[PDB]
């Protein structure tokens, strides 16, 4: 950005300001939020596993068996190429389910069997 | 130009090609209370807790909202269990529908309808946006599958196995649900064929033309950034506070009379998310009728063929494609709308031998001086015989009923 | 006065009048064509007729029985007229909103 | 000093007032053509006055 | 908030409102305009008009 | 010194209390008549037991 040399700030569609003048070095540096998100626990019933998977929503994979999906980045679950039914919804055509041995896995969630009339 | 004895009965009739645009889902927002209010401050947090489960009761009304978004998307478009596709074969008795099945020559396959669909739709204090579960090329494959049931199939694919029949065959069905013959159609293929065909085009160039047809989905968008809009700008607001900024506060101020301050804050604050909650959830309220609405006129108007007047379109409801569109689902109604009529004279029954002959099917109608009995819904005149009418009472009794005769289609076989 | 005005719905009760009487006119002399698509006029006991073979009644009993049906009929609008005009519980719904 | 807690009273009640006249829209304004019944009602017997 | 709370029991009875005029619009389309099918959608009995 | 908060927050709750007795009445009291089958279950070879 090449701000007015009066003009010291940036401002958002809102309030917020994006970018700055650096008082000393006459470039400009724009802010941007630190990363934060929700936690969300994917677990199956207790009464049959104790093993859990976290997803971070809405992060990178930096910030934080690794899989990540346009819902955040997922910890603990494993990325499985076959399809099926949704079990866990996690978000953007990912479900996670507890399979066998046993493990949590992450994968596409199938629409249904294909056909053709 | 009503009178007792006058009948207006179509001659012609045309393929129109109606759209319906439904909301289905709403963006799935999710706020985070704690950041909102009290962001990167301990002691702002401190006093939140006194609050109790304010800030959790809002996180969890929000939650509720998102799921049930994923259930409005899932309940309109996955109501087949099975992905069917249309054969590399398109003769379909001349009907085209090329512009309503997947385009494979781009990316993301979408039909050259959803594409204008799709195009004609326009994280920061704790507030982010989730994902829906089902994504576009998702929703594209189940309206394909739909699609592609409807096609090959008509409405057997709902009720149980797809049994692929001829498509002017379904079509000759879909004339016999209306009350108009088998006939009608196939004598007529080609004219049905191209009016289809035409009106398929018009709906290309008429969604395109007025930019406010999809004004139904762009009002969820707006008034969902709205919301959110308003629910930043509040931030902004003193509230009777010293200071909208919490750190222009602790950094002026004693903690004694920095907390009446900020009491004034957290409270102005806490108050705009239940606001912005309440007014999502009465918001979400009309999505998931809006959503219900649609789930049943798929059931009933693509996976069948409805008899409910005005339900999927003006005329006579024959069958709708479902079209994937942002936010919510296009429904194109195909219907029969009656076009070219002429006055006739009727009569409710006629006399022969004394005995009342009633129609079995359509009604009698008169060209001035010789009488014929045609189906109600397309002038098609046939001569009246015993196997056209039935025999019910005299002629004492019915009001109203002229004189004619019935050819007895028997009488000439025996004395030949 | 407090800030609190009542704005005047935009079609009046006269025009509601008008496309009831609308939909009146279409319903006896065009029966369901006037929806679909053009009124398309019938005579009246010719259009019950239809109304018949829709519940499954063969469209012979109504003639037969023309008199008959159109007596109760309008006896039954005329008991509409008493009962509206003596129960003060009727029009409840419209009455609580 | 409360932002806009004011303004979007008044916005909310605004969408009421059109709903309302859509409501009646919608109800109502099913036809498009205003039909008229022929000055003699001679309908079968059945009295529609 | 006197005005919070009536602005949100006017959201909410009109929802209920626009449920009954929905409703309205459907029956008028498919009673009025139509001959509907559905049992006790237009009253006790065989449905005629 | 709040005024009738307290006494609209009980006259709401009560409307839905009252709502959810009609909404059993609609549901279920759609029948005029209690009707009981015979002794005989000669149904076809239908149980409906
Ligand atoms: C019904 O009307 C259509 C027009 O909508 C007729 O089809 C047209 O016929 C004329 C000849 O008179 C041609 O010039 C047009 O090209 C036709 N149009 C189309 C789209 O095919 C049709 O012939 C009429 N049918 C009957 C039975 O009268
Ligand atoms: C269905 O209609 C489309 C047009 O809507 C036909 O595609 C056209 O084909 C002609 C001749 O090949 C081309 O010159 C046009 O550019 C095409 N138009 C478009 C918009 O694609 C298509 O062929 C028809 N389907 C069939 C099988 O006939
Ligand atoms: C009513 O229809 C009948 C049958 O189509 C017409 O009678 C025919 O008229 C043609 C001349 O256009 C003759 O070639 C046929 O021999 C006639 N058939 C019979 C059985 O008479 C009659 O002319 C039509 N009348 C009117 C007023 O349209
Ligand atoms: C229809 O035809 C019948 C007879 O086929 C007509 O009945 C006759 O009515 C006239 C006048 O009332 C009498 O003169 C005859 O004696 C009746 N016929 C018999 C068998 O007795 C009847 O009038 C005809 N309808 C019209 C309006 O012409
Ligand atoms: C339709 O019924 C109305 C009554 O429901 C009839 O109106 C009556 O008209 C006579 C004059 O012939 C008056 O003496 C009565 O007072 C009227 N009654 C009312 C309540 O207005 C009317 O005659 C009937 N219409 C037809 C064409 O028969
Ligand atoms: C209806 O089916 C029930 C079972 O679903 C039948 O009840 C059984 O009766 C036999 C006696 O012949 C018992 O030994 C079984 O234990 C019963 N089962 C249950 C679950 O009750 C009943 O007989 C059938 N009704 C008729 C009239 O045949
Ligand atoms: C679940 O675990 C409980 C143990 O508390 C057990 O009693 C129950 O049978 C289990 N159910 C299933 C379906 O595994
Ligand atoms: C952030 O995520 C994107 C995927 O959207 C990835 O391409 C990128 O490498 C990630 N950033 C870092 C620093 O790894
Ligand atoms: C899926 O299969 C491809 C090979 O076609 C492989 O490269 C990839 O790693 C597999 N992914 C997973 C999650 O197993
Ligand atoms: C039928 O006759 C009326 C006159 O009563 C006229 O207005 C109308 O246009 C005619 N209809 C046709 C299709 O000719
Ligand atoms: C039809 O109306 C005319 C008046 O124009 C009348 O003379 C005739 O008797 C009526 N016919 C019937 C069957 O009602």
């Amino acid at each position: 950005k090449k701000f007015l040399p009066f003009q010291q700030f940036g401002r958002d569609i809102a309030d917020t300001t994006d970018a700055v003048r650096d008082p000393q070095t006459l470039e400009i540096l724009d802010i941007t939020p630190c990363s934060f998100g929700g936690v969300s626990v994917i677990t199956p019933g207790t009464n049959t596993s104790n093993q859990v998977a976290v997803l971070y929503q809405g992060v990178n994979c930096t910030e934080v068996n690794v899989f990540q999906t346009r819902a955040g980045c997922l910890i603990g679950a494993e990325h499985v190429n076959n399809s099926y039914e949704c079990d866990i919804p996690i978000g953007a055509g990912i479900c996670a389910s507890y399979q066998t041995s046993q493990s949590i896995i992450a994968y596409t969630m199938s629409l249904g069997a294909e056909n053709s009339v | 130009a009503y009178s007792n004895n006058s009948i207006a009965i179509p001659t012609n009739f045309t393929i129109s090609v109606t759209t319906e645009i439904l909301p289905v889902s709403m963006t799935k927002t999710s706020v985070d209370c704690t950041m909102y209010i009290c962001g990167d401050s301990t002691e702002c947090s401190n006093l939140l807790l006194q609050y109790g489960s304010f800030c959790t009761q809002l996180n969890r009304a929000l939650t509720g909202i998102a799921v049930e978004q994923d259930k409005n998307t899932q309940e309109v478009f996955a109501q087949v269990k099975q992905i069917y596709k249309t054969p590399p074969i398109k003769d379909f008795g001349g009907f085209n529908f090329s512009q309503i099945l997947p385009d494979p020559s781009k990316p993301s396959k979408r039909s050259p309808i959803e594409d204008l669909l799709f195009n004609k739709v326009t994280k920061f204090n704790g507030l982010t946006v989730l994902p829906p579960l089902l994504t576009d090329e998702m929703i594209a494959q189940y309206t394909s599958a739909l699609l592609a049931g409807t096609i090959t199939s008509g409405w057997t694919f709902g009720a149980g196995p797809a049994l692929q029949i001829p498509f002017p065959m379904q079509m000759a069905y879909r004339f016999n649900g209306i009350g108009v013959t088998q006939n009608v159609l196939y004598e007529n293929q080609k004219l049905i064929a191209n009016q289809f065909n035409s009106a398929i085009g018009k709906i290309q160039d008429s969604l395109s033309s007025t930019p406010s047809a999809l004004g139904k989905l762009q009002d969820v968008v707006n008034q969902n950034a709205q919301a959110l809009n308003t629910l930043v700008k509040q931030l902004s607001s003193n509230f009777g506070a010293i200071s909208s900024v919490l750190n222009d506060i602790l950094s002026r101020l004693d903690p004694p009379e920095a907390e009446v301050q900020i009491d004034r804050l957290i409270t102005g604050r806490l108050q705009s998310l239940q606001t912005y909650v309440t007014q999502q959830l009465i918001r979400a309220a009309e999505i998931r009728a809006s959503a219900n609405l649609a789930a049943t006129k798929m059931s009933e108007c693509v996976l069948g063929q409805s008899k409910r007047v005005d339900f999927c379109g003006k005329g006579y409801h024959l069958m709708s494609f479902p079209q994937s569109a942002p936010h919510g689902v296009v429904f194109l109604h195909v219907t029969y709308v009656p076009a070219q009529e002429k006055n006739f004279t009727t009569a409710p029954a006629i006399c022969h031998d004394g005995k009342a002959h009633f129609p079995r099917e359509g009604v009698f109608v008169s060209n001035g001086t010789h009488w014929f009995v045609t189906q109600r819904n397309f002038y098609e005149p046939q001569i009246i015989t015993t196997d056209n009418t039935f025999v019910s009472g005299n002629c004492d009794v019915v009001i109203g009923i002229v004189n004619n005769t019935v050819y007895d289609p028997l009488q000439p076989e025996l004395d030949s």
